[PDB]
């Protein structure tokens, strides 16, 4: 009935069945695996039916924040004023450790394109803009090839899939900026400005790209929607703990024997995920120091927490971290944990858009303090000083990048404070 | 021309990033004259093109 | 009410003769009653709450020895503060000073909308942030 152990996902239940690119990624191969099947019927079912299926599946955002997708997409389910409506697909993929969206774009592009159509229909959108990071040039070209095939098969464009619905899919490339993954900064970049996030309100569903109603959705969130419609929300909701439903793409990187991308059920144990798919921690499980469970923006957790934690939104919130993008970064006991986190702060310092004070000045400040913590050139009173600084950034910035730079620092101080103080002790003795 | 037609009329400024990137593919890098040419084609103030060129790290200004 | 026997006096209150001010600095002076303008160099509004009374500026000249600014005007620094325009006028009248009143200038309420920065079809769309 209510299964209590999760994992062991079977291949028949996997959505991204060309994840590893061992089958044809073009239209013929995609149609052989079930893409673009009965898409006309799905569109004719209407926006309300599609949104109902998404709500029932319990799908949550796969971009890092995890808002319930069905409710989010329903903000667009409203009568049209004069303005057009748009779906923006977030393919920026910038979070360190996260490379799942790259695999979807280059190996299952037709899942994304069909997701744009189904999702766009549900929102009443006339077109989809797919924002892909500028470095993913070859992935963008693969996606552009797939879009052309869709136009030539009548699947998108005028009278899409013969449903009478007109839909366009545009691809817009970024130019090198992690902040452009932030949903409102992404919109500003499409409009030809610096990728600086907007304050909210207004929300994009009211005022978005070109000032029009807009929904920004992650590549993975969009790409699963046609399958959720074909196989039903109930089927998707049968995976994972309640309110943590579905399958999930996981990146396992760092100190593991076989770093890899894999699709696994939600709520799978973290330890099982590393051991079954990634070939275990380098040097064995007893060589594990810490894990960053959801990309650079999620607080690290120490080995003791990693023994029993489940990989889903609620489980990781209990561990004082978060699922994030589900990019698992493994660090074994040879890692210089202070230097590892100090490098992430240096990443956020280089990615801050500079718009708002607490992040423009605060993240740069935290970077300088962390650089001295790596060498030990500090005193223990500065640890609690660093903690308070991170709390002055968190919750005071325009966008969540400021939060994402404060959380890794807090995780380091929370779980490895003696390591910091030990290093300060070494530096004082050696210099004195 | 095809880049500019991907956006609503009255919002040509949306084409600054892809057109600026095209100038760099033809030329290898972006001299100040290339930034001015892009601003002229899209009819946006040149300063709004300098901001984009210096914000995004893939543009080569040397 | 009172046990003190009051009298009736319908005269306009005038205290010029009992203030000790020289004749020159009653009749030839012009008092200005105003609410100070906000110093445009700052956004704080706390110096625009009260009414002020000041007097007409008079000659300042350079001291032959040092070049300091000399004055013969005893009222050159006198600035009085009042809660209301009516209090300021009452004070000026009973002291016999001619005066001008300048009405307070309250900034008018503005319509501010962050969303207007991103208009689909209006000129309020900003080209930069
Ligand atoms: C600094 C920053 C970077 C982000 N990068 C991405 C990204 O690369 N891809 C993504 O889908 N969401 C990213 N997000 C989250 C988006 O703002 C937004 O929550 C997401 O696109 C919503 O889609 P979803 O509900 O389907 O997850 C980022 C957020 C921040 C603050
Ligand atoms: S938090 Fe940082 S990245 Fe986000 S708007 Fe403020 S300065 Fe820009």
């Amino acid at each position: 009935p209510k299964k209590t152990s999760f994992g062991s996902l079977k291949d028949e239940d996997r959505i991204f069945t060309n994840l590893y690119g061992r089958h044809d990624w073009r239209l013929k191969g995609a149609q052989s695996r079930g893409d673009w099947y009965k898409t006309k019927e799905i569109l004719l079912k209407g926006p309300d039916w599609i949104l109902g299926e998404v709500k029932t599946s319990g799908l949550r955002g796969r971009g890092g924040a995890g808002f319930p997708t069905g409710l989010k997409w329903s903000f667009m389910n409203k009568p049209s004023d004069g303005r057009p409506k748009y779906l923006v697909v977030n393919a920026d993929e910038g979070e360190p450790g996260t490379c799942k969206d790259r695999e979807i774009i280059r190996h299952d592009p037709h899942k994304l394109v069909e997701g744009c159509l189904v999702g766009g229909r549900a929102m009443g959108a006339r077109a989809a803009y797919i924002y892909i990071r500028g470095e993913f040039y070859n992935e963008a070209s693969n996606l552009q090839v797939a879009i052309r095939e869709a136009y030539e098969a009548g699947l998108i464009g005028k009278n899409a899939c013969g449903s009478g619905y007109d839909f366009d899919v545009f691809v817009v490339r970024g130019a090198g900026a992690y902040i452009c993954g932030e949903e409102t900064a992404l919109i500003e970049s499409i409009e030809g400005k610096q990728g600086k996030p907007r304050l909210k309100p207004p929300f994009p569903a009211d005022v978005g790209v070109f000032g029009c109603p807009t929904t920004v959705a992650n590549v993975e969130t969009v790409a699963v929607s046609p399958t959720i419609c074909r196989r039903g929300g109930a089927w998707f909701a049968s995976f994972g703990r309640e309110r943590n439903s579905g399958t999930k793409l996981f990146n396992i990187s760092g100190h593991v024997n076989n770093p890899c991308t894999v699709e696994e059920e939600m709520s799978v144990p973290l330890k099982e995920l590393i051991e079954k798919h990634a070939g275990g921690v380098t040097g064995g499980w007893d060589n594990l120091l810490a894990v960053i469970p959801g990309g650079s923006s999620t607080p690290l957790i120490p080995k003791s927490v990693c023994e029993t934690v489940l990989m889903d939104f609620d489980a990781l919130i209990q561990a004082q971290t978060g699922l994030g993008t589900a990019a698992v970064i493994v660090m074994d006991r040879s890692t210089d944990i202070v230097k590892a986190i100090a490098r992430l702060i240096e990443f956020y310092k280089h990615e801050s858009c500079g718009q708002c004070t607490p992040c423009r000045e605060g993240v740069d400040w935290m970077n300088k303090v962390m650089a001295r913590f790596v060498r030990g050139d500090a005193r223990p009173a500065e640890i609690d000083s660093l903690w308070e600084i991170s709390k002055q950034i968190e919750g005071h910035t325009i966008c969540a990048l400021g939060d994402g730079a404060a959380w890794p620092v807090q995780g380091l101080i929370r779980h490895f404070r003696p390591e910091l103080e030990e290093r300060m002790q070494q530096f004082a003795q050696q210099h004195q | 021309e095809a880049i500019v037609k991907n956006y609503p009329e009255g919002h040509k400024a949306a084409a600054v990033l892809p057109v600026l990137d095209l100038a760099q593919r033809q030329n290898g890098w972006l001299p100040i004259s290339a930034m001015n040419k892009v601003a002229e084609i899209l009819q946006v103030p040149p300063m709004r093109v300098y901001e984009v060129a210096t914000f995004y790290t893939m543009y080569n200004r040397k | 009410t009172r046990d003190t026997q009051l009298i009736t006096v319908d005269e306009k209150l005038d205290i010029t003769t009992i203030t000790g001010v020289p004749e020159e600095h009653i009749k030839t002076r012009k008092a200005r009653i105003f609410v100070p303008a906000r110093n445009n160099m700052q956004s704080g509004v706390n110096n625009t709450k009260k009414w002020k009374m000041e007097f007409d500026t008079r000659e300042r000249w350079e001291n032959p020895l040092m070049g300091w600014a000399s004055t013969a005007d005893p009222l050159s620094n006198l600035v009085l503060t009042f809660s209301t325009k009516e209090d300021a006028v009452a004070f000026a009248e009973k002291n016999g000073w001619s005066y001008d009143v300048e009405e307070r200038k309250v900034p008018k309420p503005k319509s501010k909308s962050y969303g207007a920065n991103f208009s689909w079809n209006k000129r309020t769309r900003v080209s930069t942030k």
